[PDB]
């Protein structure tokens, strides 16, 4: 008798630490589903759809090169220094 | 003509669908956490059979610890005036009730190990799990500012230049 | 009940023997603290 | 009163009550002071609006 | 508060504890950074579209 509940008393936490092991396993089987590489690729690779699909822009409107973008900042920086000097020069 | 074909055939409808939600991760992405929100309080109500039931052998040693007690009581009055003959019996059934208890003590402690990891481990996984849950939003915010970034361009291309153009500068030189 | 109790103090994680011990700690200083400044006022 | 004439042991029970309450004090306090500036700006933008 | 009058055993374990904020802090903190850029440029994407 004392067996046999002695046995009856551990076959719970066996079942528990299996039910742990079930939901120990579920847990991360499943988590596998997005953690990282080909599984981040589902969203991180859509993710490169966007610049797959912005090179699309890119190419329809080509960016503005840096000579362009040299030439706004430098005409803006023309452009404040001609302002502010003049825009300073009205007080005087 | 083959099953993966055929498998198609019958799933033409459903493979593209299939295909289509794995290429647009909306429904899986969330039920996947609501799944796995499913195993958490699975987990919850598994852990908890782990909980309630090693104390439940704490409880038990007591009671035999206090029948050791009795016994060591009943040994300790038996004793008196020296009628040591008496308690001897006691004791010997004393030893009985040691054994059990010196036993099942022990088993608690390991099983501390198994509630206090398995703790850590939930505390681990539940922050995990809000940050992963907190982060795909950002993606999907992104990634529908990825399609809202892509349909203003992909759209945008009908009338910009060149050929788009011609739908009208054509038309002007008409 | 303990099945169901672990439920409970599994989701509101019982105060720590730290935190318990900062609570009798906290009352230790603050029966010294307020007892040594209520009897300092008659002083 | 509980602590005049030396009476100190008496007094020291009332003191401790007294702690439990001072921490409901304490804390339902405070959240008037953010609760102010919820109803000080709600009335700031119905005053705009 | 731990740490006073000396007890520096009872305030080193409340140190622990707070080092495990800290890390969450830091690293939620600097999220916030790249994600102004984000809306920041965003808001300029469609400021010019």
């Amino acid at each position: 008798e004392r067996k046999y509940l002695e046995l009856k008393s551990q076959k719970n936490l066996y079942l528990a630490r299996l039910k742990s092991a079930i939901a120990a396993q579920k847990i991360e089987e499943i988590a596998g589903n997005l953690d990282n590489a080909s599984a981040s690729s589902l969203f991180e690779r859509i993710e490169t759809k966007i610049l797959e699909l912005e090179a699309e822009r890119e190419l329809l409107n080509p960016p503005p090169s840096p000579l362009d973008k040299k030439f706004e900042q430098w005409e803006e920086q023309q452009a404040v220094e001609a302002t502010l000097a003049a825009m300073k020069a009205r007080r005087s | 003509m083959e099953l993966f074909n055929r498998v198609g055939r019958v799933l033409k409808s459903q493979l593209t669908h299939w295909q289509q939600q794995q290429e647009a991760p909306e429904d899986l992405l969330e039920r996947l956490l609501g799944e796995m929100e499913l195993e958490l309080i699975e987990l919850r109500r598994a852990l908890a059979q782990t909980i309630a039931t090693f104390k439940s052998t704490e409880r038990q040693r007591d009671a035999q610890q206090l029948i050791a007690q009795r016994w060591y009581e009943k040994a300790q009055a038996a004793l008196d005036r020296g009628n040591e003959q008496l308690a001897r019996e006691a004791l010997g059934q004393r030893q009985s009730y040691q054994s059990h208890t010196e036993a099942l003590g022990k088993s608690l402690g390991e099983q501390r190990a198994l509630v206090e990891q398995v703790r850590g481990q939930l505390q681990k996984l539940e922050r995990k799990y809000l940050e992963l849950k907190s982060q795909k939003n950002l993606y999907l915010a992104r990634l529908k500012s990825a399609i809202a970034a892509q349909k203003i361009e992909e759209i945008a291309g009908n009338l910009d230049n060149a050929s788009a153009s011609s739908l009208f500068e054509r038309i002007e030189t008409k």
